[PDB]
RNA sequence: UAGAUAGAAAAUAGGUGCCCGUACCGCAAACCGACACAGGUAGUCAAGAUGAGAAUUCUAAGGUGAGCGAGCGAACUCUCGU
RNA sequence: UGAGUAGCGAAAGACGGGUGAGAAUCCCGUCCACCGAUUGACUAAGGUUUCCAGAGGAAGGCUCGUCCGCUCUGGGUUAGUCGGGUCCUAAGCUGAGGCCGACAGGCGUAGGCGAUGGAUAACAGGUUGAUAUUCCUGUACCACCUAUAAUCGUUUUAAUCG
RNA sequence: GAGCUGUAAGUAAGCUUUGAUCCAGAGAUUUCCGAAUGGGGAAACCCAGCAUGAGUUAUGUCAUGUUAUCGAUAUGUGAAUACAUAGCAUAUCAGAAGGCACACCCGGAGAACUGAAACAUCUUAGUACCCGGAGGAAGAGAAAGAAAAUUCGAUUCCCUUAGUAGCGGCGAGCGAAACGGGAAGAGCCCAAACCAACAAGCUUGCUUGUUGGGGUUGUAGGACACUCUAUACGGAGUUACAAAGGACGACAUUAGACGAAUCAUCUGGAAAGAUGAAUCAAAGAAGGUAAUAAUCCUGUAGUCGAAAAUGUUGUCUCUCUUGAGUGGAUCCUGAGUACGACGGAGCACGUGAAAUUCCGUCGGAAUCUGGGAGGACCAUCUCCUAAGGCUAAAUACUCUCUAGUGACCGAUAGUGAACCAGUACCGUGAGGGAAAGGUGAAAAGCACCCCGGAAGGGGAGUGAAAUAGAACCUGAAACCGUGUGCU
């Protein structure tokens, strides 16, 4: 149950592929970080991706 | 809700010898306590209740034909009279 | 039921057919009726039981009620009956003399 | 007795009918019981005349809301 | 002790005190074993003679004669004695 | 079919008198034998009416059956004090918020539940076909309530509760 | 409209033309468990708080109501810590929860046996199973489309294209689409530019934010400027396009009513059969009646009917609401987006020359002289206008109700279950899972006598039949008996 607070950003699932193209189930994990944000006016640690937190569109306090 | 508490007296060998000791024995709804028994009695007859003891008995398996079940469960209390007496008849 | 207790009727299919005789009893829910001295039985009944005296009982047995037919009650012919409404009220009527049964 | 005479009867009427009723009904069981009634329909009259005065008097306390 | 409030009670008299279980089997024919099955089933009590003893043999209190019998008294098989 | 064959599940019975359509097999009696750290008496589980009385003999009972844990009919279990709850907690279970995790969910804090343990007031005798520390007799004890109270208190208190 | 108190017989006591029973609409009651929600708990039980009331001298006891958690919205208070923020407390809410139709839909996650005559790519298959979310349908949907002519003009679904083009250890296998023909059809609202009001920063410049207006696009559209048109005249609407109501009517559903016409004889227990002579038919569907009935019954064709509730609809009401054109000076037209790289996935397409589409990570545009697409890519031409949203119908399925149908079964079949079956029985449990229909037209179900304790039988009687006597239609075979001709 984790995700971006900001966007959603959340794992994805796929394969793992050998050279000989034999498949297993694997996982494409967000680039979630902990980060204190103003949420609702106040502040709060939250997992926030570092493509949401790019360009400083996020406000960190 | 007395005439509710009490279902109806209970006519048998040890029972009559109870009433001979002054014991009244009743079929009672098998949701109430000793005390609400003691009260219906005294408010329904108007004597005054020495004491009552209650048992529980189990639905008991009988049959009719290929047809299996159970009685009802019971609640058979026994009311000793302080003063006055019961007419059951 | 078309036929109704206290009717005389005419029995049209049976050993007693042909016989007239008045319904003493019917069983909607048979579809039966019985007629005075029409489907006698006789039943084995034992002294021993709550009557004293015992023996071979004679009686009606009930009879479909598609075997009996109302009487016309002018011509005495056995009729089919329909039904008018008169001041708002159902009326048996004999098809043949157009007559109320009752 | 019959749901027009129950709602002749006032509400106080109606409740004192019922408690009559149910000493009826109550002392009815008890003969029952005893071995003393032979007249046993008359257990099921006195219910429904329970039912139909608790029936009358909901109603009344419905219609008054 | 922090706290609470005018009132507290040795005694005397009187009164109130619910619900569930309670039968019966329970080293067993009633429990677990498909059976009225030589198995299994925690704990308590447990007399006399003998004896170190709760061993041994015979008895007490108490319980029991075991849910096919009657004959015969071969081989053979089993259990037992010489 | 095998075949009226294997079997009929550890053991000591005998006789008399009953009953009955019927008796080795039911009842009663006498004698005999067996267990007796027990085949005796309790009692926790488990079972769940099998318990008691009257009646029955199709089926069940490894035979028989007049009998039965079987069939039918009607009965039988009584508590302030016994065991459990209205008391306590162990392991463990659960678990507001909370932490974690594709979902499902997992973990876990306060808090709860949870005896196999702690606390906790009644004993002897009598009595039924079938219950008894439960009914009855006698004599007790515990908690609470109402009234009257020797006595003590009467607002920093000082009796009292805590 | 005359009987009735279920299966279900009996007895009893009763009810009913002053209208029972029974049928349909509406209403009342509706114990306890169960999401179960005062707390607990081994479901159907136990133990409480608060308020009010009953009862007692009082206690004990009882009755009714209320008391879970989360969410949202308010109110009060408010730590470390000053301000106030956790927190805490109270109030309101037809807010959520749980169930299921083993179906259909969308999504998350996702096998293996198997095939490839082995096996790993591949296949089975995005299938089974699990989980989340629904809805009566869902999903999709008004072109950054398909194409390449006289172009078409949202989506979905059917036929066909076609086992074609392709994909593929180029193996096994996988497998389109466009066009053409059809069902059904319906189109819309925002964001932004700009304008007005309000609030903060107080240049008190005019920046930001909220509300309302405006606006909605490729034939580029809109703002903006200008010119006509109207304050509901008209137009539209609760199926999107805004959202609640009201009146009357119609129809339909949920009980019902009427409804034509046959007699005789023979056989027979009984006639509907046979024979003879009739009749009706908008009715000769069907079932029943003592054997095979258009005319005996229930019905059928046809016609009629609703106090009440429900549904679908029409008209009024109600509600909402301007609609066009000209201009090219300026402005706007969806950004961490499109897109690229790496790693995956999806596209019929297995990375391939791989367009077209999604995910993770990292980098990262343009602004109408713009941007995207036409299967790498560039140019030209052509068609479109992404990065916001809504949208009925044609399509899928059936737990269910109503009316029907079958060259479907007929008791070892057909459901596992024609019958008291998800029962008996088996298992700690999940779970597995049977056997078993037929008297007779009518119960008329054998009075009475005899042997027997009974069971059972022999008579008698009922009945057409008892050789139909209770798992009682017929009654094959295996198998078991008695007697006997030949041996
Ligand atoms: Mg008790
Ligand atoms: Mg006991
Ligand atoms: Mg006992
Ligand atoms: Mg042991
Ligand atoms: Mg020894
Ligand atoms: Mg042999
Ligand atoms: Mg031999
Ligand atoms: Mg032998
Ligand atoms: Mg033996
Ligand atoms: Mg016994
Ligand atoms: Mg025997
Ligand atoms: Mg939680
Ligand atoms: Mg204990
Ligand atoms: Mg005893
Ligand atoms: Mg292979
Ligand atoms: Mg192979
Ligand atoms: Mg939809
Ligand atoms: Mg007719
Ligand atoms: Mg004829
Ligand atoms: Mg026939
Ligand atoms: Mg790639
Ligand atoms: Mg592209
Ligand atoms: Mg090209
Ligand atoms: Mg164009
Ligand atoms: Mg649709
Ligand atoms: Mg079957
Ligand atoms: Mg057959
Ligand atoms: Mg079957
Ligand atoms: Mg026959
Ligand atoms: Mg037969």
């Amino acid at each position: 149950g984790k995700q971006c607070f900001v966007t959603g950003r959340k794992a994805s699932t796929g394969n793992r592929r050998s050279h000989a193209l034999n498949s297993t189930k694997r996982r494409w994990n967000a680039n979630l970080q902990k980060v204190r944000i103003l949420v609702d006016g106040k502040p709060k640690k939250v997992w926030v991706s570092a493509r949401a937190l790019k360009s400083g569109k996020v406000t960190r306090v | 809700e007395a005439r509710d508490i009490l279902k109806r007296p209970v006519i048998t060998e040890k029972s009559s010898e109870a009433m001979a000791e002054d014991k009244y024995t009743f079929d009672v709804d098998t949701r109430v306590n000793k005390t609400q028994v003691k009260m219906a009695v005294e408010e329904i007859f108007n004597v005054k209740v020495a004491s009552v003891n209650i048992m529980n008995y189990k639905p008991k398996k009988k049959r009719m034909g290929r047809y299996q079940g159970y009685t009802n469960k019971r609640r058979k209390a026994i009311v000793t009279l302080k003063e006055g007496s019961i007419d059951l008849f | 039921m078309h036929i109704k207790k206290g009717d005389n009727v005419k029995v049209i299919a049976g050993k007693d057919k042909g016989k007239e005789g008045k319904v003493i009893a019917t069983l909607p829910k048979k579809d039966r009726v019985v007629v005075e001295g029409v489907n006698i039985m006789k039943k084995h009944q034992k002294p021993t039981q709550l009557n004293p005296e015992g023996g071979i009982l004679e009686t009606e047995a009930a009879i479909h009620v598609s075997n009996v037919q109302l009487l016309d009650p002018k011509t005495n012919e056995p009729t089919r009956v329909g039904y008018k409404f008169v001041d708002g009220k159902k009326v048996r009527i004999a098809k043949k003399s157009g007559e109320e049964i009752k | 007795m019959k749901a027009k005479e129950i709602r002749d009867l006032t509400t106080s009427e109606i409740e004192e009918q019922i408690k009559s009723s149910k000493e009826e009904l109550f002392n009815l069981r008890f003969q029952l019981a005893t071995g003393q009634l032979e007249e046993t329909a008359r257990i099921r009259t006195v219910r429904k005349t329970i039912a139909r005065l608790k029936t009358v008097a909901r109603e009344r306390e419905i219609e008054q809301s």
